[PDB]
């Protein structure tokens, strides 16, 4: 309503812009060394398969 | 009185329907994050399923 | 989720506590008013001797 | 009556003021702290569950 | 990786500090005013006389 | 830190000092008014003669 000491709709706004922003990490990494599977956490058989 | 009462009454009824609304979103958030592992067991569940 | 359901029972809606600041401000300058017109109710009184 | 030794209308008068004055001052908290819940001594649940 | 460890608890997240810094702008201005009018609220009594 | 030691010590705190200032102007109005209303307390003597 009229709260000031708590922001809920700033705690989402943040929320939100931090998936976004791991998103970009992610895709960076990816352009950058130019390997989708590394830092096996993503795919995890991909990189033991190759 | 009765008027004052009932006023009383529903302003604290408004109160705990707005912790309903919030319990309610603590457990849609919880199911959201649980939605999203099962989408991902789900797909390397497709994946482990190739010979 | 908590810090919203921590925030609807704690802080404070200032849309009401603001207006029920400007009512007790109304109520105090109507006390002090009609207090002291109450004061010289007994006035009257020393009129008449 | 038109007694002079003691004044009823004046003593009701300050009961009143005296009730708006704490209507103020409780005001008056709740927007300088901007919690509604502060002085457990309003919803002394409420503030347990805060 | 431990450049990113200590990222992850030294240095602080700018969205969370902005508006804490605001909160605190809104919360020094209301109080400001607030004890405005609370050292107001004594004046009532310089009104009978 | 020295100056802001300095400061806990020396500069004044203007919510408390602006809050004495005006407690002490309710004081001095309520006191000459109160001082006024005394001095007419022996006027009553000067009626019957």
């Amino acid at each position: 309503a009229a709260v000031i000491n708590t922001n809920y709709l700033s705690l989402v706004a943040q929320n939100n812009l931090n998936k976004s922003q791991s998103s970009l990490g992610t895709a960076i990494e990816r352009l950058s060394s130019g390997l989708r599977i590394n830092s096996a956490k993503d795919d995890a058989a991909g990189m033991a398969i190759a | 009185n009765r008027f004052t009462a009932n006023v009383r009454g529903l302003t604290q009824a408004a109160r705990n329907a707005n912790d309903g609304i919030s319990l309610a979103q603590t457990t849609e958030g919880a199911a959201s994050e649980v939605n999203t592992h099962l989408q991902r067991i789900r797909e390397l569940t497709v994946q482990a399923s190739n010979g | 989720n908590l810090s919203s359901a921590r925030s609807r029972i704690q802080d404070a809606d200032y849309a009401t506590e603001v207006s029920n600041m400007s009512k007790a401000q109304i109520l105090q300058q109507a006390g002090t008013s009609v207090l002291a017109q109450a004061n010289q109710v007994p006035q009257t009184v020393l009129s008449l001797l």
